[PDB]
Order: structure tokens, then sequence, then C-alpha cells
């Protein structure tokens, strides 16, 4: 998962 | 003084979602709130925005909410609730769009919105001091360091780089528009  | 209603409700919403993520698990919450990940979900309109409400680590939520509280609160106080709402909806939507295009739908966080607010408050102060809103020097430095860290992946977490830059872009673009 990519973190904004 | 203290955080206005928009500032406050976003913080509350983020905390509620974060608690749900600990209780139910990140995956279960993503199923409900993530950017549409199947053509069946394309009409679930909330998904184009609610990715901004999910956080995956303590560091991530704390720093995003810190920046939101300060810059969001400032925008809301000086320029009104409506302005903060519009910045938020535009930055969430565009940052999400760019991120999914580059890396797919599994992302979340308020940082697209935060980067928009950084660019907005800085550029608005720069081009339109009259506005009353600006990003003071120390904070310019700390925003820059924060940006750089994401860009060169200095938090040992996988970063949503599209969300981050689209965010910043949106903020700068809206400041430019408002400063005319």
């Amino acid at each position: 998962v990519r973190h904004a | 003084e203290r955080a206005g209603p928009v500032t406050w409700v976003m913080m509350i919403a983020c905390v509620v979602v974060f608690i749900a993520m600990q209780i139910l698990g990140d995956q279960e919450v993503m199923l409900w709130l993530a950017w549409p990940f199947d053509p069946t979900l394309k009409f679930e309109f909330w998904r184009y925005f609610t990715h901004a409400l999910m956080h995956f680590s303590l560091m991530h939520i704390l720093f995003n909410l810190l920046w939101w509280w300060y810059l969001g609160g400032a925008v809301e106080k000086r320029l009104g609730s409506g302005k903060l709402i519009v910045i938020t909806l535009i930055s969430a939507l565009l940052s999400g769009y760019v991120q999914q295009k580059f890396s797919g739908p599994w992302f979340g966080g308020l940082s697209g919105v935060v980067y928009a607010l950084m660019g907005y408050v800085w550029l608005r102060g720069e081009r339109d001091p009259q506005s009353g809103i600006y990003l003071q020097r120390g904070l310019i430095i700390f925003a820059l360091i924060w940006i750089v860290a994401g860009w060169f992946d200095l938090f040992g977490m996988s970063m949503a780089n599209g969300a981050h830059i689209a965010g910043l872009a949106v903020g700068l673009a809206m400041a430019f528009v408002d400063s005319l």
C-alpha cells in the first residue's frame, strides 16, 4: 500500500 | 480561537477511520473506502474521495493531521469554510486520479490534500500578501524537508508519489487563480  | 468545523470534522473522520482500520484490519476498510478497484464500484462516488481518510501508520496520520490542523485551520479561519472544502475536494480527487494512474488503486492518506494546502498557503502569501495568509519561513523549511523525504523515500514506507505531486500542483494552481 502506498502512503499519501 | 481553535479549529473551525471543516478542520475539525476531517480530523474526526480520519481518527474514526483509523480506529476502524485497527479493529477491522486495513484490508477490510480499503474494500469500502478505496478508489474504485473494480468496474462494479465505479458509481460509488465516495471512493473518489474517501481514500484520503485512510492511514496505515501512526507517523503518517500524525504528521498529516498536524499539517491539516495548522494549514486547514488557517485557511478556514481567514478564507472561510467553503474555500477549505473546495481545496480539499479538488486535491483529493486529482491526487487520487494521478496516483491510481501511476500505481493502481491501493493507496490512502491525507497527504495529497496536505501538499495542496502547503502550495496554496505558500503561493497565496507570496503573490497576494494582502490576503493575510502566508507560510512563514520556518514552516517553509519544514514543508520542504517533508516533501523531500516522501520524494526520495526517506520514511521507510512505500509512498504515493503521484498523490503527493498532484496535490502540490493543485494547491499552487488554486493560489494562482485566487491571487488574480
